[PDB]
DNA sequence: CGAAGGGTTACTTCGCGAACACATGCGAAAAAAACATTTTTTTATAGTAGCCGAAAA
DNA sequence: TTTTCGGCTACTATAAAAAAATGTTTTTTTCGTTCGCGAAGTAACCCTTCG
């Protein structure tokens, strides 16, 4: 049960309350949606001093960042053009 | 129960089933402490095993 | 489960400082006292979980180990030869 | 319980041999079962019982009717018979009402000696208390165990059954004999304990009987004196009749009241009279007040002459409750100014 | 037992009337109401004037009183001085009393802040008791329900 | 109960929760695990993250370091005991953490107030300069720029880097920040340690002395070196007068938007109090002080060297000092003309920011002086973080307690036969207050024995303030109820996963016909609606929390 | 050269067990309040506590 | 000088609506038969340091 009330009252008309919660959306958007394009090489080439990551990162120069939805529309392709027996 | 009123019983344990220990008796040392005692059916578990 | 009501009932209520220590002291004693108890005494022990683990007559010494088993039968013994040693 | 396999809600029966009373069930024969397993208002309530043990462990009663009148005045407190009361009356009635429910020997000064409190108004206490009941079926008509448990405080003999099974069955015969209905049970014990005791070759002083068994003195004299007057007494001397005949003739003097009744110095709703004629003639005229003169509207109140004689006179005898009155007027409006 | 047994209305009445006579004394009368320029560079570029009651308060309960149990030997006055100072005036020193921060907000509430104000408010703000409601019943999901749980 | 009371994640981890339920809606299903072990154990190394926990060998372990690496929320250690097998040991950070806390009202807050750069119609390349730089952690400007085709908003962008890397904000070296504060010291304390062994015969004051102040003056030109940097070097070599060189990693969110946000909530202190043209004039005149001012986070205290010795009167001392000595700010009125606000006696303005700047004193708010030429606070920030919890205190139940509270805090404290001469009630309701009150641990009680016995009878009792283990209380409550309140909402996203993703796939175009039936459009709405009220309360939720930071 | 900051060994006081079977919240001053008694008006009616005279020697 | 049997005195009980002076049971404030071994408060004495 709940007696009090620590007073977080909505003001949704407001436009600064309207835009911020639009923009933690669109934060969002971006973190839930991984990586982006390719401007990580420079994350991988830090290497501030760092024998162990810099041996992490050129193994994930490659990796699943922006490059699994070309891959899933070459297979929505390949199954367009011809079949094949594999589990979805 | 106890001694012989109720309808009775004799205990074996404390220094009598060490006997059985001693020689090395595996089977009647379970049997007449799980089986002729008691068998009871508790359900368990393994996430969280209660 | 009663003085734990007498506590719920009188707070919000609204009673005396040192009668509100002095009940929950005795709430705090009452568990000591009904769990591992014979540490204060204000046949009168009472038997909580403790008393029912301790020897000889619990579920450890008595109950657990040795535990009175089902199929025997005890009468006095005579004396014969005439049968083997089997 | 009807738990069975091969046949439905039989019979069962633990058994006696082989030391393992299962409870199995016949004409097939299955367990069906496992093995056997054997093994605020209270403090009003407990002052009550306090006081109850009390005039329970006073009275002399056994320990089963405590528990019987613990549940009664339990019963009776959940259906708010009485509050306010001293207490001791209340419990003494309920002590009473639950001991004369068995035949046992306790009668209204048993209670009413205790407390020194007058019988008549334990008794309409008793009356009161019952404004509960809308059964009061008590066994009360039969003193009989009066003569056999008064007979071992009073009256001490060698032997204590020829004169008490004689008392009892004499006694018996004279209530059957037209001698008693509401006619002091304990009196006509004493009495019939008394003549049974002139039966026998030894006699009592008259203040010792009466002293124990709570009757008085001259009442039980009246109960002899009719003994009497009814029975010829001739034959009752040396010894009674294995063959009693008692037919007719027995009255209490009550009939004998009424048979004299003064001294010397077809059924219809219309026939029987009504009621409503007398009221109906005479008017119900508040405004008409004036039609009684008889010499006595005329003769209410006298002149102002001999009227301050009788305020003197009340002034002079009535004086110390009106000062009193007064006083505590003044008593009131002083004490009430402040806080 | 001047203000001990003085429980309950009228220790209410007397600290209303000392609230108001010292909000209209140590700030000016009708500028808390509408914030169309609030008292006037506040008392008049706020320098050597800046002045407040001593003694002053005793003289404006000497004004009016009801005669039961109010005639206070300067004790009773400090007592509800020091019930004032622990919850809504600061009280620098020695008698400057400066009973605002709370003042204005619930003194200008009533026929003073009516509908259809200037701007819309910031997020949180701490120092407001003013339209905070949920439900009609409204409690589905994770809405102000959230202090304190019964831990 | 069938588990809708939601006790299940009420009364259990109130501090080890919310850094790892972030990442829950942030980073995704295995990414969170790595948290949820190394803050619940501490100092982990590589091999034992993967002898924990049964999701995978050591090779997407790897995934989720270089993941977490960038994004600062986990930190790292190279080191070893004696022989080698230099292994890379882990602490878990806290500045990513609160970055992923912040991020939406640090872009949404900055603009209005601190950035006035621009205001006609920057907002669609705000959020593409400043979210991609925190959801990728570095900047790069020719990688980065490289994205954009055009060239004449080049000269836009750079001017923007070089006005926002002014005021703070971006870690310009961006090395060093991935160590742990306590190494820094133990690391410096022995490497100034080791230098002098045979010499005049030791003591605690000459070894301890000459080791600490050496420490301390190395530490502070480390922890000063990457606020203020000159790498924005290289004017004009043929174009381009002033260019941010784009070689070197370049972080993002230094603590001065912490700074001017606890500045606002200030502000915001100030505006309830007197004057509200002291508002209008102090936000102006605070927002140009910030700066330059002592960081909240305060090292050299960090690691715990805070004994009670000459130590602990010391960092009081710095803070006093320093404060006025290394800002300097020489503000007046006529520093004030300079940025001036838009029509904000409203003729005669400069006179009248003299009298205003000179009544705003007494309270402990603008420390003056007599020619007054800057402005401490160190009695200032305490008094605020007390009165946001007294009127959190007075939003609990009623105005009494908060009465009862503060006047307890005042009378220095006093027993409980005296309370009744300062109240309203004798004896019901302030047992109930006191009573609600006493459920939190916030007033405290003193047992005496009167016979030298402990007895709950015979005994007068009297309360303690124990003020700082309230404000840890209110602390962890309002970090609990961060953690309660986004951990339903990711339910709320579970619950209704498919439904949002079917709209999300390819109904944009088609938004505006909506292309589905009119039950499931309401279900969004509300929904919606359902998502801006939980984030519109987190909002004010976390600036409740914001406050009691220290 | 002398007063002061840890640092440990030494004396003293507080927690458990002793076979293995058998068959024998309580108490104690008062306080607001809902309540009965106690009337007097008879008055029918029996007798049961207590009181002297006509009866026998 | 002794007993017994008839005259008066009269109070209990139920029923009536009548209404006043005065006494009668539950609550809310406060409290007085070992002995052996292992572990935890107060003192006696060195290593080291500043005025
Ligand atoms: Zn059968």
């Amino acid at each position: 049960e709940f007696p009090s009330i620590p007073l977080p009252i909505n003001g949704p008309i407001t436009n600064k309350e309207r835009s911020l919660a639009v923009k933690y959306i669109n934060f969002g958007k971006t973190v839930k949606d991984g990586p982006f394009y390719t401007g990580s090489m420079s994350l991988i080439i830090d290497q501030q001093e760092n024998s162990k990551s810099g041996k992490r990162k050129p193994n994930i120069i490659l990796d699943e960042d922006d490059t699994n939805d070309g891959i899933e529309r070459y297979s929505d392709k390949y199954l367009k053009k011809r079949k094949i027996g594999i589990s979805i | 129960t106890e001694g012989r009123s109720r309808d009775g019983g004799l205990r074996l344990g404390e220094m009598e089933r060490d006997c059985v220990i001693a020689y090395g008796a595996s089977q009647l040392l379970l049997e007449r402490l799980m089986i002729s005692s008691d068998a009871f059916e508790v359900d368990v578990c393994d996430k969280c095993g209660l | 489960v009663w003085t734990s009501s007498l506590i719920k009932a009188g707070l919000d209520k609204g009673i005396s400082i040192n009668n509100m220590m002095e009940h929950w002291d005795y709430l705090q004693l009452t568990v000591a006292m009904y769990i591992n108890s014979d540490s204060v005494n204000p046949v009168k022990p009472i038997r909580g979980f403790c008393q029912r683990l301790k020897g000889k007559q619990g579920r450890f010494r008595g109950n657990l180990s040795g535990k009175r088993v089902d199929f025997s039968g005890r009468t006095v013994i005579s004396p014969d030869p005439n049968l083997s040693i089997d | 319980m009807p738990v069975c396999k091969n046949c439905h809600g039989t019979e069962f029966e633990r058994d006696l041999s082989n030391a393992n009373n299962d409870l199995v069930c016949k004409a097939c024969g299955v367990v069906s079962e496992d093995n056997p397993i054997v093994s605020s208002r209270e403090a009003t309530l407990n002052n009550a019982r306090r006081k109850l043990r009390a005039v329970s462990y006073a009275l002399h009663i056994p320990e089963y009717i405590t528990d019987a009148a613990f549940q009664w005045y339990k019963l009776a407190l959940a259906n708010n018979f009485v509050q306010g009361r001293r207490s001791q009356n209340v419990i003494a009635s309920c002590l009473y009402v639950a001991c004369r429910k068995e035949k046992t020997h306790h009668m209204l000064i048993d209670f009413s000696s205790r407390l020194q409190v007058s019988v008549y108004s334990i008794g309409a206490t008793f009356l009161k208390m019952v404004k509960k009941l809308h059964i009061t079926e008590l066994p009360l008509a039969d003193p009989s165990l009066f003569i056999q448990h008064f007979a071992e405080k009073l009256d001490l003999a060698d032997k204590k059954i020829k004169v008490v099974k004689d008392a009892v069955k004499l006694a018996q015969r004279m209530s059957k004999d037209w001698m008693f209905e509401g006619r002091r049970p304990a009196g006509i014990a004493g009495a019939c304990i008394l003549l049974a005791c002139r039966m026998n070759n030894l006699r009592r002083t008259h203040t010792e009987i009466v002293a124990v068994s709570h009757v008085a003195e001259e009442t039980l004299q009246q109960r002899l004196n009719e003994f009497k007057n009814t029975k010829a007494a001739k034959l009752s001397v040396q010894k009674f009749r294995e063959n009693d005949v008692e037919d007719g003739e027995a009255r209490p003097p009550s009939f004998v009241k009424n048979r004299k009744k003064e001294r010397k110095i077809p059924r219809n709703l219309h026939l029987l009279p009504t009621t409503d004629t007398y009221l109906s003639k005479v008017s119900d005229d508040p405004d008409n007040l004036e039609d009684v003169d008889d010499e006595e509207l005329n003769a209410h109140l006298l002149n102002e002459e001999a009227s301050k004689l009788k305020e003197r006179i009340w002034i002079g005898l009535n004086a110390d409750f009106l000062l009193e009155q007064e006083s505590k007027r003044l008593k009131q409006e002083a004490d009430i100014a402040t806080g | 037992f001047t203000d001990g047994e003085l429980d309950i209305e009228f220790i209410n009445s007397l600290l209303t009337i000392v609230w108001r006579f010292i909000s209209e004394n140590t700030f000016p009368n009708g500028f808390k109401n509408f914030e169309n320029g609030p008292k006037k560079n506040v008392f008049y570029a706020p320098n050597v004037k800046n002045y407040s009651t001593t003694q002053e308060i005793l003289e404006f309960i000497t004004a009016a009183q009801v005669a039961n149990v109010e005639l206070t030997p300067s004790n009773i006055r400090s007592l509800c001085e020091v019930l004032v100072y622990d919850d809504k005036l600061e009280k620098v020193t020695h008698d400057c009393y400066r009973v605002t921060l709370e003042s204005i907000l619930q003194m200008n509430q009533g026929e003073g802040e009516p509908e259809a104000g200037n701007k819309a408010l910031e997020d949180e703000e701490e120092f407001s008791i003013f339209n905070y409601f949920k439900m009609f019943p409204a409690s589905k999901h994770d809405k102000e329900v959230v202090y304190f749980d019964e831990w | 109960v069938m588990t809708i009371s939601s006790l299940e994640q009420r009364t259990l981890n109130p501090d080890l929760f919310l850094y790892k339920e972030l990442v829950k809606a942030h980073l995704g299903e295995r990414a969170a695990s790595v948290i949820g072990m190394l803050v619940a154990l501490g100092r982990l190394s590589v091999r034992e993250l993967v002898e924990k926990i049964d999701g995978m060998d050591v090779d997407s372990v790897k995934t989720t370091l270089v993941s977490l690496t960038q994004l600062r929320c986990v930190k790292y250690l190279q080191e070893t005991a004696i022989s080698g097998k230099k292994t890379t040991y882990y602490y878990y950070n806290e500045e990513g953490i609160h970055i992923l806390l912040y991020s939406g009202l640090i872009i949404d807050e900055i603009i209005t107030q601190m950035r006035v750069n621009d205001e006609e119609e920057h907002k669609q390349l705000v959020a593409e300069i400043v979210q991609n730089v925190i959801s990728l952690g570095s900047l790069t400007v020719e990688d980065y720029l490289s994205s954009v085709t055009s060239d004449s908003m080049k000269y836009t962008i750079s001017s923007l880097f070089v006005q926002l890397c002014e005021m703070g904000y971006l870690i310009q070296i961006s090395k060093l920040h991935y160590t742990p504060i306590e190494d820094l010291w133990q690391f410096l304390y022995e490497k100034h340690y080791k230098n002098i062994p045979r010499n005049s015969p030791l003591s605690d004051l000459k070894k301890r002395s000459q080791a600490k102040m050496n420490a301390k003056t190395d530490f502070a030109k480390i922890i000063n070196k990457p606020n203020e940097l000159s790498q924005i070097l290289t004017v004009d070599p043929k174009t381009s007068l002033r260019i941010v060189k784009p070689t070197v990693s370049l972080t993002i969110n230094l603590d001065r938007f912490m700074k001017g946000r606890r500045s606002k909530q200030l502000i915001n202190l100030a505006k309830t109090r007197v004057g509200s043209v002291t508002a209008q004039v102090y936000k102006i005149a605070l927002r140009l002080t910030e700066q330059k001012s002592p960081k909240i986070r305060d090292p050299l205290t960090q690691t715990g060297l805070l004994q009670d010795l000459e130590e602990a009167k010391s960092f009081q001392d710095e803070a006093e000092l320093v404060e006025e000595k290394t800002p300097g700010l020489t503000f007046n009125a006529i520093d004030l003309a300079r940025h001036l606000p838009a029509e904000l006696h409203s003729a005669s303005l400069i006179n009248s920011h003299l009298k205003i700047l000179a009544s705003s004193n007494f309270p402990f708010l603008n420390e003056t002086k007599p020619g007054v030429y800057y402005v401490p606070y160190s009695k200032l920030m305490p008094v605020l973080k007390s009165s946001v919890y007294e009127y959190v205190i007075a939003s609990t139940l009623g105005p009494s307690a908060m009465r009862l509270s503060r006047c307890i805090r005042d009378n220095k404290l006093v027993s409980e036969k005296i309370i009744n001469s300062t109240a309203l009630m004798k004896e019901k309701d302030i047992r109930s207050t006191l009573a609600s009150l006493i459920r939190y641990n916030s007033v405290e009680i003193q047992e005496v024995p009167r016979t030298a016995d402990r007895s709950a009878s015979r005994a007068v009792f009297l309360f303690r303030c124990k003020e700082t283990h309230s404000y840890n209380f209110m602390r962890q409550n309002l970090e609990w109820n961060m953690a309660n309140l986004l951990f339903k909402k990711e339910k709320l996203k579970q619950e209704n996963s498919t439904l949002l993703k079917k709209a999300n796939r390819d109904d944009v175009k088609g938004r505006e016909n909506e292309l589905l039936l009119p039950s499931e459009l309401n279900q969004l709405k509300m929904v919606n609606e359902r998502e801006l009220n939980v984030f519109a309360r987190l909002s004010r939720l976390l600036s409740l929390w914001e406050v009691f930071q220290m």
